[PDB]
């Protein structure tokens, strides 16, 4: 369904960076710009998603190999502007936080088959 | 009296419209809600741009849309739909209805799931609760 | 490819002193970098106005009064550049909060007839009063205020009387308004002019019809506005929009009803019993002919010489009879060598 | 012989092996008999008609005769009408342009024999203005295809009622599936207000097209493979 | 040469205002594998306000130019040339640059220094 | 006759109880018809997110190549051991009418073989030439058939059909669609 | 509170919404666009709206330097990222750290600081 | 191949929806197949002989239509539809009838295969052998060298 | 497809110039005779004049082609769009593609010298 | 089932008020047996009855006059769609995530002038200079 990024236990971004989501995704939504935080540790400074170029695909998720962005299954988040259907770095950190719970029972059936 | 009866015209003509007719199916149903698709837009209130929208439709999708009575809306579904989608960087393609026709909702996802479009007509009907034609009127 | 029409130059530097920097090409994604304020952009103007505006990529702001007209403008800019909120006349929280990220701003808000809320003082110079003090108070650079033909404070028609008082009310408090004085406005689907001469019953009035004024097509008042709003020789001058050639209303029938290819109705009763009759009128919810509006069924098109035409913004604007023929065809209605050829196909089959 | 009584099928022994066994095979291996047999019915073909047929390739059970645009006709009559071959069913014909080439498209044409269970390949060249003849006489159903591979590729077809153009716009300028147009094209569509239609613009958008080609692999990622030929169909050595 | 430019559909626009080089893509820097250097790219030298913009809205990197994401392979130079003077552009040629030929020994690396060393190896 | 009727208790379906079953085997075309609902404790207990098999589930692999030490890759890859095209002129085949084959060589005297292969090589022989000059035994052996009859069109598999007439069949007899195995 | 809006007028925002989150006021990168400049940019379209149904999502830079530091006997410190109540492979891949430097050596995938003793 | 392995428990259940659309499929064909206006409506209409049928470059159920005994998962099978047994249904007169009753059957023989993949199916890997064409597991490309190189090259 | 379009002809390559010549005369005649059917039909705000001085004017854009299978190429391009527009099977909003220049004025500030067009550098 | 015995018998175990409730609710007349409660507030129920279809088991009633699907909480959203089992409310606290902040669960704001704006997560790509001017 809609898109969210996750964080660690103890709360850290899981984003690496490595666009490799970017590099698959067949209609080109992900645009993502990355620099080095002032840890020297790898993160992205913007991640994005146009959900009106999205397809469904998955292969978003399944490429990353920290499992950084997942698919919730919330269809229920129909809009009436395009503004709104544009998600940054901000609405999708706020999704992986909120279905975080739910994602857990995603992958604790889905990580074995992945 | 402008939701319990809930009439679209069946634009649909891709993809998303075979997931229109799970929304006409036995387990999702719409006559159930008070929908019913009169198929010609002189009856229709609304419009359902269900699928694609390439270069050769865009004046068809919009003599339908021209023909509907004043009070009318019109609701995107699907991704290709709205801002072209999987076919977004293709010479014979509109890159979404909006720039043909005025969307009110968008409903999002590349099979929109007839949960998530019968969640885009909730939306839809809690705009018409608000719409105010009579209070308008009076200068609020 | 496309191109900035509207603008001299690519660097455009406001005189608040905001600098403008054009990106890319002309044309729908691209962005020009003004922010501009249409009041009243639901109206028949407004609707041309902000469809040339948004056009380019000027960010258009629009504050609307009802939520079901403006739909229509969404269509007409990219994502991201018209941007609804809503505002009424009455909360001066509202106008101060539409004008507040202007670089230009225009006003159309007038209504021909008094309402159960507003009166003709309450929409023309009070309306136009709370804006102006608003852009006063902001320093926006152009804002531009237009008002009606034959706007006078002299004048009998309550109208008229209160456009002259809001253009000299826009002049106290603004000195750097532009004032912009159009004439009657032919468009497609218009207020008053040829959308009522194509449907009306009756079609009634006074004066049998020797009122002079000439008309001018709508996109030509909507490209002259845009033409003014973006160069700065046009700040303090008050222009009149004048068509090419002065017609009279029993004229301007008779060309409607040549190529209706239809006789219109004429009834020409007198004008108390007309006036009782708008009067009585009035009490209806739908809006209906003004009793003012009999008033100015006298007044004619009094042109001020001291002013700037269509000549100064280089524009030549469309003649009346040369465009006729496109905004009346969806009412219009519409021998021995056909039978000749017709004797050699088949009928019964 | 109730339905509360039916039996379960979740609580039963399932099979349950501890290990699988699956030899591994080349899937080439499978073909070559028929591949042999597929060369010396091709090199028949080449004999019957050397006045036409310049060359031929057999991949793996795939036969591909390499004729002239002149020669269209005279071999594909031969393909319906020859007991031998009866290729009737049309299927697929369309074009590929290498623009390295100076004559930039070759032309594909599909047949299977539903008599023989066989299918064959008919290859053809056309410069972007000169033709290659239709074999719309001979088949009811290739025109359509004829005329889809007008125009995507602007290949001409010489003697065929009702050529134009089939799925793209009306008033197009361009053939869209060709190395020279871009992706997405020249023109785009909007709603003018103002004109109360749809115009036609030139082009631009909001995001760009990235391309991810620049950034392919810098080493030959395949070998050059061994061969199917039979020993019969290859030049002897001397001595 | 006949003049393909009129009956390809392509605008008068690209193949009078716009330049196209043809050029043999460099062996890169980065790894030592030369598979990418072989073929001859065809590809279109940028226009000054049409490349690219940042947007308003998000920062999205929007064109105006549609011919920035073409590029084509072809087999030979002469290939090249005679398409592109065949479809009428107006195109500058590159030269590839190959490496020079020395000869080198592993021996070299411990010849026998009369004078001054003036190197210490280490490998 | 193995996928005949069976009774409506070995369906899977909440059917009908009680002195209601008994009202609809009277009032029904064929008794033995589920009613369309899946049995609630039985169709997805439990629910896919909820699995014990899941916690026990491990990568499946075949045993000559999940091999820790016998294989090497390179025995056990076909993507590198693709074929080629066999792409032949109309000149090679003059090559294989004239010189011969490498399973029937037909050249003596191979340093002057190489000379007899060269003009081939460069055009001097045509190929109608080389037919006509080819003998009769050459013809029949390597061009036709051994009979001298055109070699068939050449399918991989053959398909001999049988079609079922009797009970057997999808449509008893009158309908006008047959079943052809 | 009162920033510039590119024409001397003073815009008016809580300072509850100039944090990048409530974690953290200042910015975590060179090019982070700290929240000033994004209202200063664009406020045309934060109009009529509520600020507090915006995200804000609890920036991650500040809630991993609140973890401890683990402490390792060895010389390599491994990690995993994952979970050990979840049936399957999650975190990220195994990478093995050095600790000999003076200090506390963070993993590059998941930031937690390991130290030799 | 495929993309990944089944969910625990579908096995059991395509059986059992397969029992019950036996009996589904029947009720359809009740109002539809002597029904004398459904048959009126579809008796000689569309009618394709069996030499312009191949002409047109058609196929599969208009093929089989109109005489000609011919389907690819017969002819040249792949797949292990050889392995599997189903019968074909192939119409006599070219009409819309006989291309509506070969539907019909169509729906028969899929649930014959159906069922006889049902109970013949094997264990082993479902995706092929090696990583230089489709993904290693998640497990083992969080551990594996190798495999981390190889999931990071057949995406990018 | 056994019988084909109203207003069809089967495509057909004609080996010497005054053949083509002719074609190209009949077909100018059936551009001009159907153009009160493309004002009638297309509902156009214009005179029929413009429409016939529109077909002369592209017929005058390709008068000085020398190649033959580039005229008969172009020949065959132009039956194929008055089978389109003769039919009614284009619509008015891409028969007025046609039409760019006539429908409305762009604006002001048209770039002429090397100045106009540097102060906006070609937008 | 349709028939008028379930819904008479399931409107006298629920009881008139329940009834009049979950009538201007739903169409149907249901009895569960509370599973459990949100953290926005919609109490969930389960159905033991013989006579239920498939996907008919599970149900909410909610709290607002104005609800949504929007409005459920996210571990309970997957199990009001039969996803899992066991509910959130007996899940073990293994598999509940460790988490180092708090929550807060906003629904959706569409049309609400809480709405979800997009914006540059970050600075223009390239600067430009700040002028000094010198006095030479
Ligand atoms: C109940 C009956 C209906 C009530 C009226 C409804 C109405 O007026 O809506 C009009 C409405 C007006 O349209 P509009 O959008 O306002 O356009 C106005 C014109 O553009 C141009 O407008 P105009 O300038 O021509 O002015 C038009 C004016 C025309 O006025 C005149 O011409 C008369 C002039 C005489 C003046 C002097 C009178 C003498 C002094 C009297 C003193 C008092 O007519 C009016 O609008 C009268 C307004 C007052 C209506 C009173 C309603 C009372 C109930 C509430 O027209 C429609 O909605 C058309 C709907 C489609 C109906 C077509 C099918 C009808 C066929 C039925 C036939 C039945 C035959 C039975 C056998
Ligand atoms: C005449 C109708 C005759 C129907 C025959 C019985 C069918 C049946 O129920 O078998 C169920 C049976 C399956 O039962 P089940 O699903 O396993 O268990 C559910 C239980 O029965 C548990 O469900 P239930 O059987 O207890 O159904 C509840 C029923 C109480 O239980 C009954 O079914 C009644 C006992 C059956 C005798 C029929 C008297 C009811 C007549 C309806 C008019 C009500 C007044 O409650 C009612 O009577 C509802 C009436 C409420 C008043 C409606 C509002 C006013 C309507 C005014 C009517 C006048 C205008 C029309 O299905 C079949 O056996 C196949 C039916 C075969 C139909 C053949 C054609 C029948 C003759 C033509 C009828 C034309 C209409
Ligand atoms: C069931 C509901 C039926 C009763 C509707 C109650 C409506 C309450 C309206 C309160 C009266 C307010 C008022 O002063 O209305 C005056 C109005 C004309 O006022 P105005 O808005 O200026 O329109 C002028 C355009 N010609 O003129 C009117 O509003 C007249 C409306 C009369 C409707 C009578 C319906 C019976
Ligand atoms: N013949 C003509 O058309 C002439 C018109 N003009 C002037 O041009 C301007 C627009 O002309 P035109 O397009 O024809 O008519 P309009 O329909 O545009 O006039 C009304 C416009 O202003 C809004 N309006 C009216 N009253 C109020 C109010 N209290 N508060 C807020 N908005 C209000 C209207 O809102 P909403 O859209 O909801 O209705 C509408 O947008 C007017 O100032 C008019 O005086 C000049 C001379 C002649
Ligand atoms: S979400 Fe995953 S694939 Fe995307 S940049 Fe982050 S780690 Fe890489
Ligand atoms: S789901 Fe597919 S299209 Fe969407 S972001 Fe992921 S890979 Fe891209
Ligand atoms: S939105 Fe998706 S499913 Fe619908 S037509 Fe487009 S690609 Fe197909
Ligand atoms: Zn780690």
């Amino acid at each position: 369904g809609e898109h969210a990024l996750r964080r660690y236990p103890s709360g850290e971004e899981r984003c690496i960076a490595c666009k490799l989501c970017e590099a698959i995704c067949p209609a080109l939504a992900i645009t993502i710009d990355a620099e080095e935080r002032i840890d020297g540790s790898r993160r992205t400074t913007k991640y994005d998603i146009d959900m009106t170029k999205c397809i469904y695909c998955g292969y978003c998720q399944e490429s990353c190999p920290v499992d950084a962005i997942v698919e919730t299954p919330n269809v229920e988040y129909a809009t009436e502007t395009r503004e709104e259907l544009l998600y940054n770095k901000e609405k999708l950190l706020a999704n992986g936080d909120k279905w975080e719970l739910e994602l857990q029972y995603a992958l604790d059936a889905d990580a074995p088959y992945r | 009296a402008r939701q319990g009866s809930f009439w679209p015209v069946t634009f649909g003509l891709a993809c998303c419209a075979v997931e229109m007719m799970h929304v006409s199916a036995p387990r999702y149903d719409q006559d159930r809600l008070g929908i019913i698709f009169r198929a010609s837009p002189r009856q229709s209130d609304i419009m359902i741009v269900a699928g694609t929208l390439t270069n050769k439709m865009a004046p068809v999708l919009r003599q339908v849309y021209d023909q509907m009575p004043e009070p009318r809306w019109v609701i995107s579904m699907g991704s290709c739909a709205n801002g072209g989608g999987y076919y977004h960087f293709s010479y014979s393609v509109v890159r979404g209805c909006d720039r043909i026709v005025p969307v009110d909702v968008y409903v999002p996802g590349c099979p929109p799931t007839s949960e998530a479009l019968m969640y885009g007509v909730f939306q839809l009907q809690r705009k018409m609760r608000n719409t105010k034609i009579t209070r308008m009127w009076y200068r609020k | 490819m496309n191109s900035f029409e509207n603008l001299a130059q690519d660097v455009n530097i406001t005189r608040s002193g905001k600098t403008l920097i054009a990106k890319g090409t002309g044309g729908r994604s691209s962005r020009t970098g003004y922010t501009a304020t249409v009041f009243g952009a639901n109206g028949f103007l407004g609707s041309y106005l902000t469809a040339k505006l948004a056009k380019h990529g000027t960010t258009v702001v629009v504050p609307y009064r009802e939520e079901m007209a403006k739909r229509h403008l969404k269509v007409t800019g990219d994502l991201g550049v018209v941007n609804f909120l809503e505002m009424d006349l009455r909360n001066l929280e509202s106008i101060d909060e539409a004008v507040r990220h202007s670089d230009i701003v225009v006003n159309l808000i007038g209504r021909e007839y008094e309402t159960k809320n507003f009166n003709y003082y309450d929409v023309h110079v009070e309306g136009a009063r709370r804006i102006a003090e608003a852009v006063k108070k902001h320093n926006i650079a152009r804002y531009i205020h237009v008002s009606a033909f034959n706007a006078e404070i002299d004048s009998p028609s309550e109208f008229n009387h209160t456009k002259g008082l809001g253009e000299q009310v826009t002049k106290d408090i603004v000195p750097w308004a532009t004032i912009v004085r159009p004439a009657p406005m032919f468009g497609r689907e218009d207020k008053w002019f040829l959308d009522r001469m194509a449907r009306s019953p009756c079609l009634v009035s006074a004066n049998k019809f020797q009122e002079t004024s000439n008309p001018v097509h709508v996109i030509d008042v909507a490209a002259a506005l845009e033409r003014i709003c973006f160069d700065d020789s046009t700040v303090a001058q008050t222009f009149e929009l004048y068509g090419p050639q002065k017609f009279t209303q029993k004229q301007i029938i008779d060309m409607v009803s040549e190529t209706l290819r239809k006789e219109v109705r004429h009834i020409e009763l007198p004008k108390a019993l007309y006036q009782a009759y708008t009067k009585a009128t009035q009490a209806i919810w739908w809006p209906t002919y003004s009793p003012d509006q009999v008033e100015r069924q006298f007044l004619s098109q009094k042109i001020d010489p001291s002013a700037k035409t269509f000549n100064d913004l280089d524009l030549t604007p469309m003649e009346l009879p040369d465009l006729m023929f496109k905004l009346i065809r969806p009412y219009r209605v519409n021998v021995s060598q056909l039978e000749n050829k017709e004797k050699t196909f088949v009928h019964i089959l | 012989p109730s339905w509360e009584n039916i039996k379960d099928i979740r609580l039963d022994p399932k099979v349950h092996v501890d290990e699988v066994y699956e030899p591994i095979v080349n899937p080439a291996d499978r073909y070559l008999q028929h591949v042999s047999d597929l060369h010396q019915y091709a090199k028949y073909i080449m004999a019957a008609l050397p006045k036409y047929i310049q060359g031929f390739s057999v991949w793996k059970d795939e036969l591909t005769l390499h004729v002239a645009p002149s020669a269209v006709i005279p071999v594909t009559t031969f393909l319906r009408d020859n007991t031998s071959t009866q290729y009737k069913s049309i299927i697929d014909i369309t074009a590929v342009d290498y623009p390295s080439r100076e004559n930039r498209f070759e032309v594909v044409y599909n047949f299977l024999s539903v008599r023989h269970n066989s299918r064959i390949r008919l290859k053809t060249y056309a410069t972007e203005v000169t033709p290659v003849p239709s074999i719309t006489c001979l088949y009811e159903g290739a025109n359509w295809f004829e005329r889809e591979a007008y125009d995507m590729y602007g290949v001409f077809f010489e003697g065929h009622p009702d050529l134009r153009r089939i799925m793209t716009d009306y008033g197009f300028e361009g053939h869209p599936l060709r190395k020279d147009f871009p992706l997405t094209g020249y023109t785009e569509v909007r709603w003018d207000e103002e004109k109360r239609r749809v115009v036609y613009e030139p082009l631009e958008l909001t995001q760009a097209f990235r391309n991810f080609s620049a950034g392919s692999t810098a080493w030959e990622p395949v070998g050059p493979g061994r061969d199917d030929r039979p020993d019969s169909f290859k030049l002897p050595t001397p001595k | 040469v006949p003049a393909h430019e009129i009956v390809s559909g392509a605008p008068a626009e690209l193949s009078r205002n716009r330049v196209v080089r043809i050029y043999q893509q460099a062996k890169p820097a980065t790894q030592s594998g030369e598979y990418g250097t072989f073929a001859w790219r065809l590809d279109w030298d940028i226009v000054d306000v049409a490349n690219r913009w940042e947007n308003d809205l998000i920062g999205w990197q929007s064109s105006g130019d549609y011919m920035q994401a073409t590029q084509m392979k072809f087999t030979s130079k002469e290939s090249a040339i005679k398409f592109a003077n065949k479809q009428g552009w107006d195109f500058y040629i590159q030269e590839p640059h190959h490496r020079k030929f020395r000869v080198k020994q592993y021996a070299n690396n411990f010849v026998h220094s009369y004078g001054k060393l003036k190197h210490i190896r280490t490998k | 006759l193995p996928g005949g009727p069976v009774p409506v208790f070995k369906k899977y379906t909440v059917g009908s109880k009680g002195i209601w079953e008994k009202l609809r085997v009277l009032l029904a075309i064929a008794p033995n018809r589920s009613t369309g609902n899946p049995i609630v404790p039985l169709y997805r207990v439990p629910t896919p997110g909820s699995r014990p098999e899941a916690n026990v589930y491990q990568d499946p692999s075949s045993y000559p190549t999940n091999d820790i030490a016998e294989n090497p890759y390179w025995k056990r890859d076909h993507r590198r051991a693709y074929p080629q095209t066999a792409f032949f002129d109309q000149k090679t085949v003059t090559g294989l009418l004239e010189l011969g084959s490498e399973a029937t060589p037909r050249i003596a005297d191979g340093e002057a073989g190489t000379k007899a292969l060269a003009n081939i090589a460069n055009g001097g022989v045509s190929f109608t030439q080389a037919l006509g000059k080819s003998s009769k035994d050459v013809i029949y052996g390597e061009v036709l058939t051994v009979n001298g009859l055109p070699p068939v069109a050449p399918t991989l598999a053959p398909k001999q059909w049988k079609i079922i007439e009797g009970e057997a069949a999808i449509y008893p007899k009158g309908y006008p669609c047959r079943t052809f195995h | 509170k009162s920033i510039i809006s590119y024409n001397g007028n003073t815009i008016e925002i809580p300072e509850e919404y100039t944090k990048q989150a409530p974690n953290r006021d200042s910015t975590w990168a060179p090019a982070q666009a700290s929240k000033t400049e994004i209202y200063k940019n664009n406020m045309v379209r934060f109009e009529q709206k509520d600020l507090s149904k915006q995200p804000m999502p609890y920036a991650g830079i500040e809630l991993i330097a609140q973890q401890p530091v683990r402490f390792v006997h060895g010389n390599t410190a491994v990690c995993d990222g994952a979970n050990h109540n979840g049936p399957g492979a999650q975190g990220h891949p195994k990478i093995f750290i050095n600790v000999d430097a003076p200090g506390s050596h963070a993993c590059q995938y998941c930031g937690t600081r390991y130290e030799k003793e | 191949g495929v993309s990944q392995d089944l969910p625990a428990g579908l096995l059991d259940d395509i059986y059992m929806w397969a029992t019950q659309f036996g009996d589904r499929l029947d009720e359809i064909e009740e109002l539809l197949t002597d029904n004398r206006i459904w048959k009126l409506r579809t008796v000689n209409i569309g009618t394709v002989t069996a030499q312009d049928a191949l002409n047109l470059g058609l196929s599969g159920p208009m093929l089989r239509g109109s005489g000609i005994p011919f389907d690819i998962r017969k002819n040249a099978p792949y797949d292990a539809y050889d392995k599997v047994d189903f019968d074909v249904p192939v119409g006599m007169n070219g009409d819309c009838y006989d291309r509506y009753l070969i539907r019909m059957a169509e729906f028969r023989q899929s649930l014959r295969i159906i069922e006889q993949c049902c109970n013949d199916m094997p264990a082993g890997a479902v995706k092929v052998e090696d990583f230089k064409i489709n993904s290693p597991p998640r497990n083992l490309m969080k551990e594996d060298m190798e495999a981390l190189i190889h999931h990071f090259l057949l995406y990018t | 497809a056994i019988i084909a379009t109203a207003f069809a002809e089967t495509v057909k390559f004609s080996g010497s110039k005054q053949e083509l010549q002719k074609r190209t005369l009949a077909l100018y005649r059936q551009f001009l005779r159907g153009a009160p059917t493309f004002a009638d039909l297309y509902e156009v705000q214009f005179s029929i004049p413009t429409i016939r001085t529109k077909i002369r004017q592209e017929f005058e854009r390709h008068r000085f082609v020398d190649d033959l299978s580039i005229q008969n190429v172009l020949y065959a391009k132009g039956h194929m769009e008055y089978q389109e527009c003769i039919n009614f099977w284009k619509q008015q909003a891409q028969f007025l593609k046609y039409f760019p220049e006539e429908d409305d004025i762009q604006g002001r500030h048209q770039p002429s010298n090397f100045v106009d067009k540097f102060l906006k550098n070609r937008a | 089932s349709s028939s008028l015995y379930r819904v008479l018998r399931n409107a006298w175990e629920v009881g008139p008020r329940s009834y009049w409730k979950q009538l201007n609710s739903i169409g149907d007349t249901k009895s569960g047996r509370l599973v459990g409660t949100d953290i926005y507030g919609n109490k969930f129920y389960e159905t033991d009855h013989q006579d239920e279809i498939h996907l008919r088991t599970r149900y909410v009633e909610y709290k607002e006059k104005d609800y949504d699907m929007s409005q459920v909480e996210p571990g309970w959203h997957f199990w009001l769609g039969y996803g899992v089992d066991t509910a959130p409310c007996n899940t073990p606290k293994e598999k509940l995530p460790i988490r180092a902040y708090p929550y807060k669960f906003q629904p959706n704001y569409t049309g609400t002038p809480g709405a979800f704006v997009t914006y540059n997560t970050l600075k223009p790509k390239i600067s430009a200079w700040e002028p000094v001017t010198k006095q030479r």
